[PDB]
């Protein structure tokens, strides 16, 4: 419910057609037309998913919306399609190495989904009769339709004393291993209250035949599998990142498993994006380790965030564009963001400061979108809800623009800030 | 020499046994659908509970 609305909390997804033509302002991005064309063509692979190992890099400036586009992309992705969003900094583990982190981050988006057909039972128990001497006895199970009756073996009046399930109750029975699981109290549920009772939530009987065969899924990532199979303990997914699975058998053995199954259609694949975000943190052993990993089989596909331009490869002394070495840029496909205009920079600074639920005035749009001009569109949006705090303080109804310019005077943006540094300031 | 067998009842009508066996017919297909009907509505297989 109460999940604040983070910076990227506005967009919904890329404002594409279904000819993958980008629009001006819709599902919450703005402008940058190429790069969101660029990404939606990529998302479309994605979501046909036939190709494995794909990277993509989305360089620019600074606050152009490359992370935004990442995360449209991550909202037009949806659920059901692993996508994992990791800091080029997150990989610098002291308990794994950064090749084993880089393959944990690349497994991790990589979905294998077992479909099963397991039937049971769905009605409200309207009796449980047990005669204890081993205790044999019965129960009524009654739907909307139809009222049946069952005879419990030992073990199922084991598992329904110690789930504890009683009259009016709700429940579904798998037959086949005989799991219980109450789903409520039904308005029969009614314990007649004459005694210590403190739970009266009623719902309706459960509909449609007795005895029906539904379908699960059982959806868990190659990362969880070979996580779960390195040793007895599989807890680790929760208990803690404790890693370090050998590339022997394990993985290999996962990969194995996961083609046999595939082919045999146990669980074939759903592939998932790995978005890099201030990619330049890799290490030259990061980048010649991902070098070969894109080209199995088993990986997903990668966008990598850059702000970076000709500056030094981490962990050596080359000069390469945007910090990362040619060898790996020569499997990407390099999507440049450019940079917002007046009426981009304006209708962004609209959607954010509606998002955020402020009314500014015809004035205060333009005063900011001059000050976003002037100044990082970062800056620009950050003032927005510093600005509606001092409206509220006066128990104004919509932002002016003396508020904006009473908080540009209050708060300092990065060069204001430098050009203020006059002193030693402890250099 | 002073003892000796003793035999009688020397009767046995056609028509008239054949008509008796044909009233029997009428117990052995009472005693069928009897057994029948009993068994089906008394068994009804099943068991019992024990007597701790
Ligand atoms: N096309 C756009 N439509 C709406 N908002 C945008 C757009 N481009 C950038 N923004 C906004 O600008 C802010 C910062 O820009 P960002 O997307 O982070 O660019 P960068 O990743 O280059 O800094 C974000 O909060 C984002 O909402």
């Amino acid at each position: 419910r109460i999940e604040r609305i983070g910076a990227h909390s506005h967009i919904r997804g890329l404002g594409l057609d279904d000819a993958l033509e980008p629009r001006q302002a819709s599902q919450g991005m703005v402008g940058q037309l190429a790069a969101r064309r660029a990404a939606g063509v990529v998302l479309e692979m994605i979501r046909e998913g036939k190709i494995a190992g794909r990277a993509v890099l989305i360089a620019g400036q600074p606050g152009t919306g490359k992370t935004a586009i990442a995360m449209g992309m991550a909202q037009a992705l949806g659920p059901d399609t692993p996508f994992t969003a990791i800091a080029g900094s997150e990989i610098f583990s002291l308990e794994m190495s950064k090749t084993e982190a880089l393959t944990q981050a690349f497994r991790r988006s990589i979905g294998v989904r077992i479909k099963e057909e397991t039937e049971i039972i769905e009605g409200e128990v309207v009796e449980i009769q047990i005669d204890r001497p081993s205790k044999v006895g019965k129960l009524t199970l009654k739907t909307t339709e139809m009222e049946t009756i069952y005879d419990l073996g030992t073990k199922m009046i084991e598992s329904l004393t110690k789930d504890k399930v009683q009259a009016g109750d709700v429940i579904t029975i798998d037959k086949a291993t005989g799991k219980i699981s109450k789903l409520g109290r039904s308005f029969t549920r009614a314990r007649d209250y004459d005694a210590m009772g403190s739970q009266t939530k009623f719902v309706q009987c459960p509909d449609g035949e007795l005895q029906k065969r539904k379908e699960v899924v059982h959806t868990v990532s190659l990362h969880e599998i070979d996580v779960i199979n390195s040793r007895t303990q599989g807890f680790l997914a929760l208990f803690s990142g404790d890693t370090g699975e050998i590339k022997s058998e394990v993985r290999e053995q996962i990969n194995a498993k996961v083609a046999e199954w595939r082919e045999e259609g146990k669980a074939e694949i759903i592939p998932g994006v790995l978005f890099i975000d201030e990619v330049h943190m890799l290490d030259i052993e990061s980048f010649s380790f991902l070098n070969r990993a894109l080209e199995s089989d088993m990986a997903p596909v990668l966008i990598m965030a850059t702000n970076r331009g000709i500056t030094r490869i981490r962990g050596t002394s080359y000069q390469s564009p945007h910090g990362i070495p040619i060898d790996l840029l020569d499997r990407l496909l390099i999507v440049s963001t450019t940079p917002y205009s007046e009426k981009d920079t304006k209708q962004i600074l609209r959607i954010r400061c509606e998002e955020e639920d402020v009314e500014m005035s015809e004035d205060a749009y333009t005063v900011l979108t001059r000050i976003g001009l002037e100044t990082s569109l970062r800056y620009a949006i950050q003032l927005i809800t510093a600005a509606s705090l001092v409206c509220r303080k006066r128990k104004g109804t919509e932002v002016q623009v003396d508020d904006i310019k009473r908080v540009y005077s209050l708060f300092l943006d990065e060069s204001r800030s430098t050009q203020y540094m006059k002193e030693y300031q402890d250099a | 020499r002073r003892k000796g067998p003793h035999c009688e009842r020397p009767l046995t009508q056609e028509e008239l046994l054949r008509e008796a066996k044909i009233t029997e017919e009428l117990n052995l297909r009472s005693l069928e659908t009897y057994e029948r009907l009993e068994a089906d509505k008394k068994k009804q297989v099943h068991k019992k509970r024990k007597c701790p």
